[PDB]
């Protein structure tokens, strides 16, 4: 009865099940028989922000001088850097990267 | 090989409180630990596994914290019955490794002994020997003075005692002092008494024989 | 139930070997890595290793490679350990316990066995006496001297007397060897309606002894 289809925060490699790795954090080796995930902090600008089994980190958004933009929110581990324009310049939608 | 320290060696509380088990690495886990429960005879139970997770029968009572390196075992509403020794194990890295254990005690109110005193058996005395021993039963705390005293004089390391583990009903103990004497100066002397000193008596209590 | 029952316990010489064995039953065998754990008398548990069935593919603490082999019948399941190049380090309660190997419980060792206490020694095994503790609310018991190894057990009227009951841990007497008493009390009354016996049973000299235990 190799099982199929593992638990929430775990996932399936061949006939074995895993943790997942933590938000703010990257898959670097799967768990043995022994040991479990070996995961890994996503490091100063990227960030993951789910329970994953992925090899990277993305990457912080750049909030971009010459478009009209700068850093609303400071991106992190969890979250990911969120962009606002500057003053009578209005944001061209939610995602904002255009401004009149 | 991640050392796991836990750091306090044992300590007791009283029934109803919160008892907080720590647990710290030597570096960090991402969670990936276990906590078991050995009682006193020796018995291994699993009680949580994942920093968090209660297994099949362990009650709402007891949780599991933790995170990066330092991890928390923690008791609400303490029972007469979980006196045990706490242990937690990481699965991060090879070696598996262990903390050195915690071991919870009941504190509760005192307890005077019951005292017995039992002479040796006939059928001993055959055999050339004399074990003379007497019972402190079911007392609190486990603190007690025992003193043989043979035709009223004052025994020197020619006696041994033993106690149990605290009981998981009535949180008491219990112990045996026993005098052991060749059957030669157990003829020799008459009245053989054992004087208990105890911090539920006001006064000490003596029991005693004849032969 | 899921239960593993290891072997009783092992007095062995030094130099020698010995085999512990668990063997399992409730579960299937072939789903669950065997562990095995040592204990020293009044000490941490440490972890010695652990073997899949299938692969019959092992993971052995360093401290342990030279001590420690692991294997597993798949046919009776049970899982054999043996220890080797015996020296006092070496008594100790070794106990087994299984993790789920595909991963229904993570890394939970769940379940554990009972422990089997292997004891180190020159010394030749030597059965228990065993001499009543008569009485006159009420306490009698039951003294079980001069013996080795440990250990002993101690129940009374085959299992069903149990209320009350008190069984000392052994301590060691200057003639090198454990002696242990096993208290209880009853109520007054009872003597003369009772037959109480104390059923003394030490495994590593095939000695067992049933002591009746009357008034005075």
């Amino acid at each position: 009865e190799p099982p199929t289809a593992c638990r929430e925060k775990q996932y399936l490699i061949n006939s074995q099940c895993c943790s997942l790795c933590q938000p703010g954090q990257k898959l670097v080796s799967d768990c043995t028989e022994f040991t479990e995930t070996e995961c890994l902090p996503c490091g100063e600008s990227e960030f993951l922000d789910t329970w994953n089994r992925e090899t990277h980190c993305h990457q912080h958004k750049y909030c971009d001088p010459n478009l009209g933009l700068r850093v609303q929110q400071k991106g992190t581990s969890e979250t990911d850097t969120i962009c606002t324009c500057e003053e009578g310049w209005h944001c061209t939608s939610e995602a904002c990267e255009s401004c009149v | 090989d991640i050392q796991m320290t836990q750091t306090t060696s044992s300590l007791s509380a009283s029934l109803g409180d919160r008892v907080t088990i720590t647990c710290s690495a030597s570096q960090g886990i991402n969670n990936y630990l276990n906590w078991y429960q050995q009682k006193p005879d020796g018995t291994v139970k699993l009680l949580i596994y994942y920093t968090s997770s209660l297994h099949s029968g362990v009650p709402s009572r007891f949780s599991g914290s933790g995170s990066g390196t330092d991890y928390s075992l923690t008791i609400s509403n303490l029972e007469p019955e979980d006196i045990a020794t706490y242990y937690c194990q990481q699965y991060s890295n090879l070696p598996y490794t262990f903390g050195g254990g915690t071991k919870l005690e009941i504190k509760r109110t005192v307890a005077a002994p019951s005292v017995f005193i039992f002479p040796p058996s006939d059928e001993q005395l055959k055999s050339g020997t004399a074990s003379v021993v007497c019972l402190l039963n079911n007392f609190y705390p486990r603190e007690a003075k025992v003193q043989w005293k043979v035709d009223n004089a004052l025994q020197s390391g020619n006696s041994q005692e033993s106690v149990t583990e605290q009981d998981s009903k009535d949180s008491t103990y219990s112990l045996s002092s026993t005098l052991t004497l060749s059957k030669a100066d157990y003829e020799k002397h008459k009245v053989y008494a054992c004087e208990v000193t105890h911090q539920g008596l006001s006064s000490p209590v003596t029991k005693s024989f004849n032969r | 139930e899921v239960q593993l029952q290891q072997s009783g316990p092992d007095l062995v010489k030094p130099g020698a070997s010995v085999k512990i064995s668990c063997k399992t039953s409730g579960y299937t065998f072939t789903e669950y890595i065997m562990h095995w754990v040592k204990q020293s008398h009044g000490k941490s548990l440490e972890w010695i290793g652990g073997i899949i069935p299938n692969n019959g593919g092992t993971s052995y603490n360093q401290k342990f490679k030279d001590k420690a082999t692991m294997t597993v019948d798949k046919s009776s399941s049970t899982g054999y350990m043996e220890l080797r190049s015996l020296t006092s380090e070496d008594s100790a309660v070794y106990y087994c316990t299984r993790r789920e190997v595909y991963g229904r419980n993570y890394y939970a060792l769940d379940y554990w066995g009972q422990g089997t206490l292997v004891t180190v020694s020159s010394a030749s095994t030597k059965g228990p006496s065993v001499f009543p503790l008569a009485p006159s609310t009420a306490a009698l018991g039951c003294l079980v001297k001069d013996y080795f190894p440990e250990p002993v057990t101690v129940s009374w009227n085959s299992g069903a007397l149990t209320s009350g009951v008190h069984t000392f841990p052994a301590v060691l007497q200057s003639s090198g060897l454990y002696s242990l008493s096993s208290v209880v009390t009853v109520p007054s009354s009872s003597l003369g309606t009772q037959t109480y016996i104390c059923n003394v049973n030490h495994k590593p000299s095939n000695t067992k002894v049933d002591k009746k235990v009357e008034p005075k």
